[PDB]
C-alpha cells in the first residue's frame, strides 16, 4: 500500500484495502493528505490517492 | 455555531465519554439531514429553474423527505 | 415555544455547506428552513428515540444518508472537528 | 384488555404511513 | 400524531370496559 501511495497509483482501492487496512485508509482520511476522491466511476471500489507532492503548478 | 455546539443543543433538548460520542454522532445526523433537506430544495429549484432556492423549494423538499422516510 | 433554533445559527452552519454544494437562500427560505427545523427535530426524535452505536448507524442507514458503518464514520470524518472523529472511532 | 400499549402497537402501524418508518417508538 | 388514537382509546375504553361493568351490575341487582 505504501509503495502504491508513494507513486499515487489509482489502483489504491478500498476493496483492495483489506479489512485490516481499511482503518489505515480511515487514518489517511483523518490526515486529509489523500485527495478524497468521491469516485463516481465505480461504486465500492473507490479510487483514492495522495496529492502528488512532485507536481509544481 | 460548532457541530459540537449542535451536539450541545441536542443535549439541552435531550437532557461520560460514551454519551459524549453518542451526542456528537446525533449532531452529525442532524447536520446531515439538514444538508439533505437543503440539497433536495436545490433539486426542486432545478425543476423550476429561476435564480435561487425560494422557500417553497425547501418546503417541497420536506414533503418529499417525509414521503420517503 | 422554546424549541426554535435561530436563523443566524442556520446561516453560519450552512455557509460551510454551501462550499460542498452551493445552495443560495432568499429570506423567506431562511424563515421556512428555521420553521421546519422543528418538524425535522420531532421526526428525528421519532426516528431516533435513544442513542446507541448500532442504533445510530441503523437510523442513518434508514435515513438514506449512509450504507454502512464505514459510510457512517466517513460522514463523521467529514462533519466533525479533527480530534473528535478519532474519539468516535475509539467508540466504534 | 386494560393494557392500552398492546392496542397502540397495532394502531400506530395502520395509523402512520408505511414509508413512515416506525423502527423506534419513543417513551 | 396520536390525537385520534388517544380519543378513540378513551371512547373505546368506556363502551368496552366501563359501560358493561355497571350495566351487568345494574342488571344483576334486581
Amino acid at each position: 500500500l505504501m509503495k502504491r501511495l508513494i507513486e499515487h497509483d489509482l489502483n489504491l482501492t478500498l476493496n483492495d484495502f483489506s479489512s485490516k487496512t481499511i482503518p489505515i485508509y480511515r487514518l489517511l482520511l483523518r490526515a486529509n493528505i489523500i485527495t478524497v476522491i468521491e469516485g463516481s466511476t465505480n461504486p465500492g471500489t473507490k479510487y483514492i490517492k495522495l496529492i502528488d507532492f512532485n507536481e509544481t503548478s | 455555531m460548532d457541530t459540537e455546539a449542535l451536539a450541545n443543543y441536542l443535549l439541552r433538548q435531550l437532557s461520560s465519554s460514551q454519551e459524549y460520542n453518542k451526542k456528537l454522532l446525533l449532531a452529525c445526523g442532524f447536520q446531515a439531514i439538514l444538508r439533505k433537506i437543503l440539497l433536495d430544495a436545490r433539486t426542486r429549484a432545478t425543476a423550476e429553474g429561476l435564480r435561487e432556492v425560494y422557500p417553497y423549494h425547501i418546503e417541497a423538499a420536506t414533503q418529499a423527505f417525509l414521503d420517503s422516510q | 415555544s422554546i424549541k426554535p433554533l435561530q436563523i443566524m445559527d442556520l446561516k453560519h452552519l450552512t455557509r460551510q455547506f454551501l462550499n460542498e454544494n452551493r445552495i443560495i437562500l432568499p429570506k423567506q427560505t431562511w424563515s421556512t428552513i428555521q420553521e421546519e427545523s422543528l418538524n425535522i427535530m420531532d421526526f428525528l426524535k421519532q426516528k431516533i428515540g435513544t442513542l446507541q452505536k448500532q442504533e445510530l448507524v441503523d437510523s442513518f442507514i434508514d435515513m438514506g444518508i449512509i450504507n454502512n458503518v464505514d459510510d457512517m464514520f466517513e460522514l463523521a470524518h467529514e462533519l466533525l472537528p479533527l480530534e473528535l472523529q478519532s474519539r468516535i472511532e475509539s467508540y466504534l | 384488555p386494560w393494557e392500552f400499549r398492546k392496542v397502540i402497537q397495532a394502531e400506530y402501524r395502520e395509523r402512520l404511513p408505511r414509508n413512515y418508518e416506525l423502527k423506534h417508538w419513543k417513551k | 400524531t396520536t390525537i385520534d388514537v388517544l380519543s378513540s382509546l378513551f371512547i373505546n375504553l368506556f363502551e368496552n370496559d366501563l359501560i358493561p361493568q355497571a350495566l351487568k351490575d345494574f342488571n344483576k341487582s334486581d
